[PDB]
């Protein structure tokens, strides 16, 4: 009943959506990655003495 | 919040008496308590401390034994019990609220006061100036020059700057040398460094005359500075 | 001439459970149970007394020749017997906490810190209650007590049976007794099976507390306090200790490897 | 070293103290999980015992601290919660045993009961089953037979047979069996007997857990 | 009609599905081939907070990274100061059923929600030294799995009635139900910029939001079981969402659909929690075999391990920073690595 019209509804915003391709994305993600690998201390281990845990 | 402070009179010299310090409002038994005494014209002078639950307790070096300090948390009150009063000890006693967890606000509330009167290793931090003329909103700055760095090892550097209007009870305004007390304006700040330490009041009102005190909170005793009093 | 083989078996029978059940007790963390506090503290006085006793009874009693100097025939007997008490203490503290985890649940007296607390206090009675044993040693060639007269030695050796068996092997006796009558009565096929095995359990480990340390018991109280005593004596004694060496063998089996829970918990745990 | 983080740890060790102290008396309450069916007279018991999301029944009895947790209003994925009552003490259940003719009523309430006696988490918690409405289904069996509710029933319809027979079945759908006994109860006695029937139920399970941890079944 | 408008319905999906499908020309794991891999990477237990007696659900840490809180089952959530394992809080809760925990950004207030179906905000900074109850919102259906902070004064909570909400801390009443969900909503994450959040349902599939109107703006499906927590990539156009069939994928907002999937032919048992490194490139997944998997989010081959509990871990956090990793097993430990 009504739950339909809103699952419908709700469908149809959804198909009208703009869409990139997946090589876009995963280029973007590739490249965020790369950009911030040098700060990230659990990718990269900081030395001891820029640790606060020890 | 409140605490209201009882016990005060001409006691004779060499004699005893006792402090009661009526704490409502706040859960009294979880905050540490310091009693902070005044001489009628010198500044504040740090006397003794209880911790939670009375686990520690530290007294000055010149209080030290003659006074002994206790609480009762189910009573809500502190007790100092006092003996063997010197001249030198004619001085109005402060209840100070303390609370000791990461980014806490030490010292944020401070008693009423009782007017006692009395018949006939430590860090120094030295005030540069006692007393300046101040315009009614020319920003002006107070320093506050210690012996010992208070630069803690863990980043932390514990200076506070509490302030005193005239006939009234002391409070925080600053603690570890840049914070804000609640309920504080943000024309106060805190800067400096180790050893060296800055209180700036920008677009000052009337309501910021007073005497503003250095302390100091790297080890006990808590030697407070010797006041820097503004004037209109 | 078994009994050097006899000796060399329990030996190693007794090193190697110990150690089995001091390392499933400690690199598990599911065995931190507070009954398991008790069950490893009787683990470490095993393997204390079964490494520090036997090779010294051994010797003194086959070669009838003390084999060390004055300050160790001095030490190593307070050592000794320190770690026997300690042993029966733990087996009697063992029992009352099982009497009190079965007999009286509801009042829940079994808590970690109540374990902790008889562990020390019983450590620090059988380091106490007979510290005369340490000072008391004499070196003659076999070094042996030397007491400056008859009474004393009389009541320090009928308190030391007191404290060692008759007063452990009681409370031992009274705890499972109820146990057993709790389990027997409070009920209100399988059912039965489990109460029957679990007596069986009691019994095993009642009995072979009372016969493992009942002949040593009464051949001090017989030879000290009425003063007797060779060529049977040797043998009794060598049985003796060997015997007891047995039942320090046995207590890592006769605890812990005897209850499934233990057994599925180590066959997991390796 | 420590300047002030001395009272930071002074303040850490009181609340761990404190801690400490709430796990210990804690430890020392029964907690019971209160199931039910539905429309299984819950509130029947509970308020008999006593003498949203889930209510908390906390009551005593002869110095034992029972918390009881009824979790019937609560409409949704039981898998996805149903963890959190790990250790609880006992897994009460009620049975709406007048509600034999409803609709096929017990049957679902056969389902729900096979369901949480043989989930992974309570391989290990007795079941303390009350068959309530003793009395109506006893009225109920007079008006008509139990075949309807079990066609396999071969038996005199009067209240013993009928009620052996529920109770058997519902002893006989856990699977995981020699682990948790269940303890049947028919909780239709207007009397301060049902938390009796609980506190000396508890107090066995309570036994076999410490001899189970004792290491003696 | 209810029949041609069901028909219709599944049409539609299917040219969603379709549409998608054409705008997939390489997977993630063909682009990310030439990159070298992120090797083996070890990390100890630094820090142990043991003081908690029960299990542990959830726990967050705050904006400054120091501070975590962590909801016990126990009746209480304890605010660990991880630098030094100090507690400067331990809240009692009114109901001991919590299932979740969130710490506000500002640091002021905490929150906690659990089988009581009410998520009890309380107040840290308060001029009274205890933690006081700020507010008790109420109104949804079922418990709630997971609630997090927009800000001092929102919060959006994820509830087992299979809808979410936008509580407004102050009048305590919701301001927007997000409903579109047919199951458990298992968890939630909020993006960086707030602006949109997703929530992770029993019915296998995650849905996008937009705070500001409340619908869901896309969902994602591909999981074959439930979805116990979810993350998102720090770019805030990417989250990895866990699930009980023992895997977690990464899905991405721009392209709408699936990137690929974490899956590990030895691994059988559900996920419970999911974070991502300040980076982004490697991916922790609390797997209740009693350690996290440290994963490698661009080309699926597994780091590493942190086994280190003897329990469940329910609860995982990377700090902001990304210094340290926090997790949190059903043994009472929670241990930070680093
Ligand atoms: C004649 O045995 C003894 O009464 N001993 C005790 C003193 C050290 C003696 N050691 S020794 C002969 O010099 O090598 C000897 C051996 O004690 C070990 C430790 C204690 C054990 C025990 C004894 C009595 C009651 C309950 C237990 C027996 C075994
Ligand atoms: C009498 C001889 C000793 C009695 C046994 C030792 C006491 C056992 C109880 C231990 C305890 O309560 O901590
Ligand atoms: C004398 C030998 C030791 C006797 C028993 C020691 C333990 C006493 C405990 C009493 C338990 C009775 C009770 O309070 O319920």
């Amino acid at each position: 009943i009504a739950q339909a019209r809103k699952l419908v509804e709700q469908l149809k915003m959804e198909a009208n959506i703009d869409r990139i391709k997946v090589s876009k994305a995963a280029a973007d993600l590739m490249a965020y990655c790369e950009a911030h690998a040098k700060e990230d201390p659990l990718l990269t281990p900081v030395p001891a003495s820029e640790n606060p845990f020890r | 919040v409140q605490l209201v402070e009882s016990g005060g009179g001409l006691v004779q010299p060499g004699g005893s008496r006792k402090l009661s310090c009526s704490a409502s409002g706040f859960a009294f038994s979880s905050f540490g308590m310091h009693w902070v005494r005044q001489a009628p014209e010198k500044g504040l002078e740090w006397v003794a401390y209880i911790s939670s639950g009375s686990g520690t307790i530290y007294y000055a070096d010149t209080v030290k034994g003659r006074f002994t300090i206790s609480r009762d948390d189910p009573k809500n009150t502190l007790f100092l019990q006092m003996t063997s009063l010197r001249s030198e000890d004619t001085a109005m006693y402060y209840c100070v609220r303390s609370i000791y967890y990461y980014g806490s606000s030490p010292f944020d509330f401070w008693g009423q006061g009782t007017t006692l009167t009395v018949s006939a290793a430590d860090i120094v931090m030295t005030q540069a100036t006692s007393s300046v003329p101040v315009t009614p909103g020319e920003s002006v700055s107070i320093s506050c020059r210690s012996s010992k760095s208070l630069l803690h090892s863990n980043g932390n550097t514990y200076l506070y700057w509490f302030l005193q209007r005239p006939g009234q009870s002391p409070q925080l305004l600053i603690y570890r040398m840049s914070n804000l007390a609640s309920g504080v304006p943000d024309r106060f700040s805190g800067s400096g460094s180790g050893t060296a330490f800055t209180l700036t009041i920008s677009r000052l009102e009337a309501e910021d005359v007073g005497v503003y005190y250095c302390m100091q909170h790297l080890e006990y005793p808590l030697t407070f500075g010797a006041g820097t009093k503004l004037e209109l | 001439w078994v009994l050097i083989a006899g000796y060399i078996i329990v030996f190693v029978v007794a090193l190697i459970g110990n150690v089995l059940v001091c390392v499933a007790v400690w690199k598990n963390h599911h065995m931190r149970t507070v009954t398991n506090y008790f069950i490893v503290n009787l683990s470490l006085a095993d393997v204390l007394v079964t490494i520090t006793c036997l090779p010294a009874t051994l010797v003194v009693d086959i070669t009838e020749t003390w084999f060390f100097g004055q300050s160790l025939c001095k030490v190593i007997p307070y050592l000794q017997t320190v770690s026997v008490s300690v042993s029966v203490l733990t087996l009697s503290c063992i029992a009352l906490d099982r009497w009190y985890a079965i007999c009286h649940p509801l009042m829940f007296k079994s808590t970690a810190k109540r374990a902790r607390n008889s562990i020390v206090i019983i450590w620090i009675v059988s380091c106490i209650i007979m510290i005369p044993q340490a000072i008391v040693m004499e070196c003659s060639t076999v070094c042996d007590e030397r007491w400056g007269g008859e009474i004393y030695p009389k009541m320090y050796h009928i308190c030391f049976f007191l404290v060692t068996y008759m007063a452990p092997l009681c409370l031992m006796v009274l705890a499972y007794l109820q146990i057993f009558r709790k389990l027997w009565c409070r009920q209100i096929i399988k059912q039965i099976r489990a109460r029957r095995k679990t007596a069986r359990m009691l019994m095993v480990v009642l009995l072979v507390f009372a016969i493992c340390y009942l002949p040593i018991s009464i051949l001090n109280v017989l030879k000290r306090v009425f003063g007797m005593f060779r060529e049977t004596v040797y043998a009794w004694f060598t049985f003796s200790h060997w015997l007891v060496y047995a039942n320090s063998a046995a207590n890592p089996i006769i605890y812990n490897f005897l209850s499934g829970k233990f057994r599925e918990e180590f066959k997991a745990a390796f | 070293l420590s300047a002030e983080d001395k009272a930071a740890v002074e303040r850490s060790k009181m609340i761990d103290r404190n801690l400490r102290e709430d796990g210990e008396k804690a430890a020392r309450e029964v907690k019971l999980l209160l199931l039910g069916a539905g429309e299984s007279g819950k509130s029947t018991i509970v308020k008999q015992m006593k003498i949203t999301g889930i209510v908390e029944t906390h009551f005593t009895f002869k110095d034992l601290h029972f918390k009881m947790f009824d979790v019937g209003g609560q409409r949704d994925e039981r898998k996805k919660w149903i963890h959190c009552f790990e250790g609880v003490t006992a897994i009460i259940f009620c049975v709406a045993l007048s509600d034999y003719d409803l609709v096929n009523r017990m049957h679902e309430s056969m389902k729900l009961f096979d369901s949480i006696c043989n989930n992974k988490w309570f391989t290990d918690t007795s079941i303390i089953l009350f068959l309530n409405k003793k009395d109506l289904f006893e009225e109920k069996i007079k008006k008509s037979p139990l075949t309807i509710c079990y066609p396999e029933y071969a038996g005199s319809n009067t209240y013993e047979e009928a009620a052996a027979y529920i109770q058997c079945q519902f002893e006989d759908l856990n699977k995981r069996k020699d682990t948790k006994e269940i303890y049947t109860h028919f909780t239709c006695s207007t009397d301060t007997k049902n938390v009796q029937f609980v506190f000396d139920a508890v107090t066995d399970v309570i036994i076999k857990n410490n001899l189970k941890d004792c290491g003696l079944f | 009609e209810l029949d041609q408008l069901r028909q219709e319905a599944e049409q539609l999906k299917n040219q969603i599905r379709d549409a998608r499908k054409a705008c997939a020309d390489a997977t993630l794991s063909q682009i990310t081939n030439n990159i070298d891999p992120v090797g083996r990477i070890q990390m100890r237990t630094r820090r142990t907070l043991r003081g908690h007696l029960a299990k542990i659900y959830a726990m967050h840490w705050g904006t400054d990274s120091r501070l975590l809180v962590s909801a016990s089952q126990d009746g209480k959530l304890i605010i660990w100061d991880s630098y030094t394992t100090n507690k400067v809080h331990a809240i009692p809760l009114r109901s001991s059923w919590v299932m979740t925990c969130a710490y506000a950004p500002s640091g002021n207030y905490v929150a906690c929600g659990g089988l009581d179906n009410i998520c009890s905000i309380y107040n840290l900074k308060t001029r009274e030294g205890n933690v006081r109850v700020s507010r008790e919102l109420a109104g949804h259906t079922g418990y709630l799995s997971c609630c997090r902070f927009l800000d001092d004064n929102q919060i959006v909570t994820s509830s087992g009635d299979t809808t979410c909400a936008l509580w407004d801390i102050e009048t305590g009443q919701q301001t927007t139900t997000f409903t579109g969900h047919t199951g458990d909503v298992m968890s939630l994450s909020l993006a960086p910029d707030t602006r949109l959040f997703v929530s992770g349902a029993c019915d296998a599939s995650a849905k996008l939001w937009d705070v500001r109107e409340g619908m869901c703006r896309q969902t994602f499906t591909g999981h074959e079981s439930d979805i116990n927590a979810i993350c998102f990539f720090p770019n805030g156009n990417a989250f990895a969402t866990g699930s009980d069939d023992a895997t977690c994928r990464l899905f991405d907002l721009r392209a709408d659909q699936e990137l690929m999937t974490y899956s590990h032919d030895n691994i059988i048992c559900g996920i419970t929690s999911v974070s991502f490194s300040k980076s982004g490139r490697l991916l922790l997944a609390g797997y209740d075999d009693f350690n996290c998997n440290v994963w490698d989010a661009l080309k699926a081959d597994r780091a590493g391990v942190l086994a280190g509990h003897d329990n469940r871990v329910s609860c995982l956090g990377v700090t902001d920073d990304g210094m340290a990793v926090a997790t949190g097993s059903w043994d009472s430990f929670l241990k930070i690595w680093n």
